[PDB]
């Protein structure tokens, strides 16, 4: 039961059965603050430490894993901040009786709260509207927090309703309203919104429909203000409870890095160890200093062993640098996906939409990426048809040139001969057309080979017909039947009232109605009953009275007809028309007619996969005539399905399945679809980066096969599989020789493939990412990618197959196929898989993957929202995987090493000073350069080698893309890697500390003028300063591109560890630490332990690498040989090669 | 327009030099930090061998010394000058006496008799080392009084539970009275008692004249500051027990201020040993012959097996005599040229071209 309440206080201090908050009701917050605050509070600036040993796996536990996912889902707390913190003048605080707007909380909205709506305000919560303040209740959204559609939808109230807009009319309602529950639904939504009148007290009613259809998600744009209450406020909803499912996809780097966290807290709690057991031998000794200057007790175990509540404290001061790695690398993920953003050569000028990033923090996945699952079209095509070609009676009539040429690589020699009297056949016959709306402008689809020869065929030879051209009496039935099924409308563009365009969801319904209206057979309008469609210009109204829908798991869609009576006195039977894949179109035929399988029906087969090696996607149409009788025996099958519950599951599709079990073949149709901008140098850019390719269409083979030459996925390596019968597995038990269709899936790839790569089932060297040597390339019949994912010890034998080839072409693929196919490669491998791709029946795929590509502008916004980044055409692509992925892969694992090192050449010298005051714990630094060492000192230079570090151009990642073959093989970022960061660390953490320890092991003087600064305070200056700068210099001398930016934000990283000591230790407050600045700035010493401290950290990792990139060199160096040799000079500055318009170079 | 803003920082392409590591480059970068580093090194070790000092442990003068001029063991004495690098006579001490009324554990005092054949040339400084004492244990260092080293009549409240830095063992004795130097430190000085001038013996009865002002910085007078409290309020630390028998009159308020020798002290060395400042003379110049310091004994050490020492030095740039800081500077150079002609070696005898070996195209 879903509620509502008005002329209620509503309280939220009421313990009976009348308030919101006893039944579970939604609240709009969408711990840590007191955790993080007495981690500082135990950490000695106010307050006491915890006492013990209770909290040394319980302060890990807690910070690799809750202030870690806090931290890192930091991306919905600012799209949190999209809806709190957005705030302007609301309603909300709102007594019964107070005319007057007032200042309040959002989320403190209530189930039943009205508010007035203003301009850019979030719908805060499910407000139900009665009037606008428009005309005719016009209102057109922009809709950026609900869907990724940025266009026109229409919001209509009904009529009546619109008059009642004064706010003086308030308390007129006292019930609840009849709803639907939050049933995990996207657009769907039909309620119930009765209400009652003013001005005697009557209830009259307003029903939603689709057009007035309101959620928390939308907001309603180009309206000034509008009065109706609210619904559904917090985290119970249809908008949000269709996500929530997801774990929102932590990346790679971010979920091996806990194994990083982990063997960094082991070191410390070795040390923490072996100083406290060392610290109570030094007090059992019974012969110290310890007794008489110190008011000591003799006895040992001071605390528990010594003392150990410092290195309680010692532990508890390094869990603030895990907590200072996630804040550092989520404002590194962040701002290089606000790069990917800012990109002008990621944008679509065409439609106005830039890349924009759906998820901020997954943007070093793309930087290894070795399995691209492609749709075909939408994506891998501009989704705008054009029919071409037809089959009607058996014989084919429609030619074309288009794209044969991929078809005709070697017989070629027609540039210009075909196509010159191409031109000449259309423009001598095809305007002696007699019918009406006919535009020759847009009319050139089908250039006419025969229809009628414009003389119609005459009945003067056979009025009774059946001896000669019933052709053209079928092909008058098929192109009336082509236009008669479809879903497309009918509207009316303010530039031509006579003019009338047509606008549909699928593509193929728009082209094909549009050759349908080119040659006779006018589709002008939609009545609410009826059809109107103008036969030769004779207007004659049909009457539509099921329309059975399409979804891409289903392959065609079917539409009834009544015909009319033209016999006296009798009311003729009924015809459906049914069109869709020949794939369901054939198994679905006729087997007593006369017009069976012979050369009649065969050579349409014939004809439709010439037409697919053409180039062409294929479709048939097909009718059969329902007999009036038997025509009311299922209609009232639908009042179970269809006007019942059911009317979106199976059992519509089953009642829909017993009427096309027989039909009979009326006809083929063929469509051009040509490609988007440079698809064919996309495929082929990312081909040579190494990654693996697949195309997971859902036509037919030979469609897809000839589309993967003329986008250059293909050279000569193809290999099938196909099912070649009809059956499928019926069996439970045995007979494996006896039956057939999964045993020849079994013996293909077993048997045959023995040949090229010799495999069998399991064995764990199973994980070799290299790019395969030899190129092959599995196609697949969909049919036979059933029987090869049906069980296991099969599934493996597939994915065996296809990990050792570059492309793998599944062809008749159902959406559940799609998703299905992702995800075996993606956890039974241990792969990083990418989804592009458009499209409604395309969101599963994008999903299952780990980064999710969707593609914008086209049909389908659906798979924009599901995605991860966003971007406008394929062609971008490239562009987003290998410049902002590449970089944005050895960004991230380079300081990630980089801040694990700078933690131990400072924090790992309060041990070493540990074995001289005998580990009893007075610290070396003072105070504040323990607090700004991580936080100010030398925290900014490993942000800036995150964000700004490129070690190539953005021309030479596109010119050589095989440097993205480094991430693919994982060699970026392994735990071999981080252990040597760590060892030298731990190298100059001894030089850092027992250099100038040496200046002081005859400890005299180290002062020019002999008065002496032998503090602990103050050799916590000579081993801080020769440690900011040796992990400073350090970062500068590890990164490429010294821009001007960084190499700045280095130099004044390595002088505020001189300002921050020549301001801090000249103020009086500084107890002891006083004038720190000029004794020890001024010491000569200091200055002489500063050049060769600087020099031995960087000694022996810079001598490495000059032995590294000299005889060892990586590709990326050899490239950057080669870059200042002039074999890039040529090459402009933005640049890439995915584009039509720019030259080659 | 949608269109982002195109302004070369968000389209990434700000000013940059892209540095290439091909040994043209780095090897001329390893022979000049050699031809650095191995002149600094032998500029530093030509002046840190030229300085010289003295260096004489007394810690064992009350038990392992006679009443007449004995020489010190080789054990104790150790000191250094460039000129005579075979110098061996030995200094000479002589305990003057077990003076009768005292605390018995260090008393009576330690008459020391070194001789000088050079020049300390114009700043001699006399400092005390002191071994195996532990000035940076956890509770030691944390034991004083801020706004009692910055004089305030801080209350019994304000000493003790202050946080950080708070005289927790010892703020009052019993009477309510708060010790006006508190805490372990200042408890725990050095008093023996050093004289104020070389006693010029043999040669001619001319003294040298040690001064122990400027002995510490003159910038901290801003932060010991004399104290304002009221002579009955407070009672000196029990350590300080034998210098106001008493207790603290209208006039005996020690002027921490002025009184350099405890501001040294309230400085706790970092390290097991410790050299402060103690005595100084910036005006003339220390000449060859055979002087005489006679300190009064009154620290133990012997209790803990520690050291007392005197430390009788002209300085440096660098500080005193430590010879690590001109060794280093050599095997700075010495490595830098070993790691250049190992990568030239290899180089030479090995090598590459400079282009085009990519396994991209292998
Ligand atoms: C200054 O020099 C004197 C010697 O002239 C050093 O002697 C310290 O004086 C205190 C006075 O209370 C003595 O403590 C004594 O402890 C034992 C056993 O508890 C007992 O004989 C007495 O009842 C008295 O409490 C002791 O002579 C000595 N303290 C020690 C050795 O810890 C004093 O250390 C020097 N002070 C400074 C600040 O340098
Ligand atoms: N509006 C429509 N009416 C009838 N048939 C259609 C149709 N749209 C597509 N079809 C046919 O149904 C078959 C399967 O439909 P599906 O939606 O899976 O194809 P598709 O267009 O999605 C290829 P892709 O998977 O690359 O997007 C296709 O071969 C197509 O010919
Ligand atoms: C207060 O105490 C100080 C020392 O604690 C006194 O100084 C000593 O006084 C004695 C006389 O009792 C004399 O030997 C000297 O004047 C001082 N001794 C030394 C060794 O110098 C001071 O006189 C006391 N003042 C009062 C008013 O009692
Ligand atoms: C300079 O030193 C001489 C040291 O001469 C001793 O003086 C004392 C009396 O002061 C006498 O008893 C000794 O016998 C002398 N000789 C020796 C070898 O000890 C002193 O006069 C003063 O310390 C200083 N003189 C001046 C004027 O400052
Ligand atoms: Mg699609």
């Amino acid at each position: 039961l879903r509620t509502v309440y008005y002329n209620m206080p509503l309280p939220k201090d009421m313990i009976d059965e009348e308030g919101n908050p006893i039944m579970q009701y939604p609240r709009n917050k969408i711990n840590v603050y007191f955790l993080v605050l007495i981690i500082l509070g135990a950490f000695q600036i106010f307050g006491v430490t915890n006492p013990g040993l209770s909290a040394v796996p319980l302060v890990v536990i807690v910070i690799i894993t809750a202030i870690k996912d806090a931290i890192e889902d930091s991306r919905r707390t600012v799209l949190d901040l999209e809806v709190n913190n957005t705030k302007t003048h609301i309603l909300e605080g709102v007594e019964n009786e107070d005319c007057k707007f007032a200042k309040n909380y959002w989320k403190g909205v209530k189930v039943g709260d009205i508010v007035r709506i203003h301009n850019n305000d979030e719908i805060p919560a499910d407000i139900i509207l009665l009037s606008t303040s428009d005309t005719d209740g016009a209102c057109y959204v922009e809709t950026k927090n609900l869907d990724g559609e940025t266009n026109l939808k229409v919001r209509q109230s009904l009529k009546c309703t619109n008059t009642i807009r004064t706010s003086k009319d308030i308390a007129r309602t006292k019930f609840w309203i009849e709803s639907e529950g939050p049933h995990s639904n996207l657009y769907t939504y039909q309620g119930n919104m009765k209400w009652r009148n003013l001005a005697d007290g009557e209830i009259r009613n307003e029903p939603i429909t689709i057009n007035n259809v309101l959620l928390r998600g939308c907001t309603l744009r180009n309206t000034k203000w509008a009065m109706g209450v609210v619904m559904f406020t917090g985290g119970d909803t249809k908008i949000m409870l269709n996500s929530g499912i997801t774990p929102t996809k932590k990346s790679r780097i971010s979920r091996e890095l806990n194994f990083s966290v982990v063997i960094n807290f082991v070191l410390l709690f070795i040390l923490c160890f072996v100083s406290g057991i060392a610290n109570g031998v030094y007090y059992d000794k019974k012969g110290r200093s310890r007794f008489s200057y110190e008011f000591g007790t003799i006895a040992g175990s001071a605390a528990t062993n010594g003392f150990v509540s410092f290195w309680v404290a010692v532990i508890l001061y390094q869990s603030l640098v895990p907590i200072s790695l996630y804040i550092s690398v989520e404002i590194i993920k962040t701002a290089q996906a606000a790069f990917i953003y800012g990109d002008v050569l990621l944008y679509n000028a065409k439609l106005d939409y830039p890349c924009t990033p759906k998820s901020w923090n997954i943007s070093d996945d793309l930087g290894q990426v070795e399995y691209i699952f492609s749709d075909k079209t939408g994506t891998l095509t501009q989704n705008v048809m054009e029919f071409k070609k037809c089959t009607i009676n058996g014989v084919s009539y429609g030619r074309a040139y288009t794209e044969a040429l991929a078809g005709l690589r070697k017989r070629q020699g027609i540039d210009v001969e075909t196509e010159g009297r191409r031109e000449k056949a259309e423009i001598a016959k095809d305007r002696d057309t007699m019918i009406d709306e006919l535009r020759a402008l847009s009319g050139n689809s089908q250039f006419y080979p025969e229809e009628v020869t414009f003389v119609s065929k005459e009945f003067v030879r056979d009025l009774k017909g059946a001896s000669g051209e019933v052709q053209q009496r079928c092909c008058e039935h098929f192109m009336l039947a082509l236009a008669l099924c479809h879903s497309v409308l009918v509207e009316a563009n303010p530039d031509n009232p006579k003019k009338l365009d047509l606008k549909a969801q699928s593509p193929d319904e728009a082209a094909l109605v549009a050759t349908a209206r080119d040659v006779g057979f006018s589709f002008v309008g939609k009545t609410k009953k009826g059809l109107i469609i103008e036969m030769q210009g004779i207007q004659k109204e049909f009457e539509i009275l099921n329309i059975l829908e399409f979804n891409s798991s289903r392959k065609r869609m079917s539409c009834i007809v009544k015909i009319p009576g033209l016999n006296p006195g009798d009311e003729p039977r009924a015809l459906l028309i049914c069109k869709g894949a020949d794939s369901i179109i054939y198994s679905r035929l006729s087997r007593q007619s006369g017009s069976n399988s012979e050369a009649i029906l065969e050579k349409t087969a014939l004809h439709l996969e010439q037409y697919a090696t053409e180039g062409l996607r294929t479709l048939c149409i097909a009718q059969r005539e329902l007999s009036w009788s038997e025509y009311e025996k299922w209609n009232e099958k639908y009042d179970i399905a269809a006007a019942s519950l059911a009317n979106r599951e199976d059992e519509l599709e089953v009642v829909a399945d017993s009427i096309e079990r027989e039909l009979i073949l009326l006809g083929g149709t063929a469509i051009e679809d040509r490609l988007q901008d440079g698809v064919p140098d996309c495929i082929e850019l990312l081909a040579e980066a190494g990654i693996k390719l697949w195309v997971l269409t859902g036509d037919k083979v030979e469609t897809a096969i000839n589309i993967g030459f003329s986008c250059n996925l293909l050279n000569n390596e193809m290999e099938l599989l196909v099912i070649k019968t009809t059956g499928d597995d019926v069996k439970e038990f045995g007979s494996e020789p006896s039956e057939i269709v999964d045993a020849l899936l079994s013996k293909y790839l077993k048997e045959y493939f023995n040949l090229t790569g010799s495999e069998e089932e399991i064995f764990e060297a199973k994980k070799d990412h290299e790019f395969p040597k030899g190129n092959y390339a599995i196609v697949i019949d969909g049919d036979a990618l059933k029987l090869a994912l049906y069980g296991e010890d099969i599934r493996r034998k597939f994915l065996l197959l296809c990990k050792n080839c570059r492309a793998v072409l599944c062809c008749r693929v159902s959406p559940s196929q799609k998703a299905a196919v992702v995800k075996l490669v993606k956890d039974s491998l241990d792969v990083m898989t990418l989804a592009i791709g458009d499209g409604s029946n395309d969101v599963a795929m994008i999903q299952s993957a780990d980064v999710g590509i969707g593609i914008a502008g086209e049909e389908g916004r659906q798979a924009v929202m599901c995605s991860d980044y966003a971007i406008g055409q394929f062609r971008y692509l490239a562009r987003l995987v290998l410049v902002h992925g590449r970089w944005s892969y050895k960004r991230l694992a380079e300081m990630i090493p980089e801040f694990f090192y700078k933690n131990m050449i400072f924090a790992l010298a309060l041990f070493w000073y540990g074995i001289y005051n005998d580990f009893d714990g007075s610290y070396l630094y003072e105070y504040t350069y323990m607090m700004f060492y991580n936080l100010a000192f030398t925290s900014l230079p490993v942000i800036f080698l995150g964000i700004l570090d490129q070690d190539v151009n953005d021309t030479i990642s596109l010119v050589v893309p095989q440097l993205y073959r480094v991430g693919i093989l994982r060699k970026e970022w392994n735990q071999r890697k981080f252990l040597w960061y760590m060892l030298d660390g731990l190298y100059q953490s001894i030089i850092c500390f027992f250099f100038p320890y040496l200046v002081y092991h005859k400890n005299m003087i180290v002062t020019s003028n002999g008065l002496g600064l032998d503090h602990r305070y103050f050799v916590g200056v000579y081993v801080t300063t020769i440690a900011v700068i040796s992990c400073n210099t350090y970062v500068l001398l590890h990164q490429y591109r010294w821009d001007w930016f960084s190499g700045l934000f280095i130099a004044l990283s390595c002088l505020v560890v001189f300002a921050w000591t020549g301001i801090w230790s000249s103020a009086i407050a500084s107890r002891e630490f006083f004038k720190a600045a000029a004794r020890i700035y001024g010491a000569p010493s200091f200055w002489a332990v500063f050049f060769v401290a600087v020099l031995f950290c960087l000694l022996p990792r810079f001598t490495y690498d000059s032995f590294q990139k000299f005889f060892y060199p990586t590709d990326v160096e050899i490239v950057r040989e080669m870059w200042q040799h002039g074999h890039f000079d040529h090459y402009p500055p933005g640049y890439d090669p995915t584009d039509p318009n720019r030259p080659k170079v | 327009n949608r269109r982002p803003k195109e302004d070369a920082f968000t389209q990434q392409r700000l000013a940059a030099i892209n540095p290439v590591l091909t040994p043209r480059t780095v090897l001329p970068l390893y022979l000049l930090i050699a031809v650095v580093f191995v002149i600094v090194g032998g500029c530093i070790l030509a002046q840190n061998s030229k300085v010289d000092e003295v260096t004489i442990y007394y810690q064992d003068c009350m038990t392992n010394a006679t009443s007449s001029w004995s020489d010190i063991p080789s054990e104790h004495w150790q000191f250094v000058f460039h000129k005579y690098k075979t110098y061996n006579t030995a200094p000479q001490w002589r305990f003057v006496d077990d003076e009768s009324d005292d605390f018995t554990k260090q008393r009576g005092t330690c008459q020391i008799r070194f001789t000088t054949p050079s020049d300390m040339k114009n700043n001699v400084y006399l400092n005390y080392v002191l071994e195996k004492f532990a000035a940076n244990h956890r509770r030691y260092v944390l034991s004083f009084s801020e706004d009692q080293i910055r004089g305030e009549d801080a209350s019994y409240e304000t000493v003790h539970d202050a946080t950080g830095i708070n005289c927790k063992p010892l703020s009052k004795n019993a009477d309510g009275k708060i010790y006006y130097p508190c805490g372990l430190i200042a408890n725990s000085m050095f008093n023996d008692t050093f004289p104020l001038q070389l006693t010029n013996v043999g040669d001619t009865s001319n003294n040298y004249s040690l001064t122990n002002k400027g002995i510490n910085w003159e910038s901290d007078k801003k932060r010991y500051k004399k104290t304002k409290y009221n002579y009955t309020q407070i009672a000196p630390p029990p350590y300080w027990e034998k210098m106001y028998p008493d207790g603290y009159n209208e006039t005996n308020i020690p002027d921490i201020q002025d009184w350099e020798e405890f501001q040294n002290w309230m400085r706790p060395g970092a390290f097991d040993k410790i050299t402060k400042l103690i005595r100084i003379n910036k005006n003339d110049t220390l000449p060859a012959g055979e002087y005489q310091l006679d300190i009064g004994l009154h620290w133990p050490v012997l209790e803990f097996n520690g050291k007392k020492g005197i430390y009788l030095t002209h300085g440096s740039h660098l500080g005193g005599r430590n010879p690590f800081l001109g060794i280093v500077y050599l095997i700075g150079g010495c490595i830098c040229a070993a790691m250049a002609l190992i990568l030239l070696t290899f180089w030479l005898f090995g090598g590459r071209k400079i282009a085009d070996a990519s396994s991209l195209s292998w």
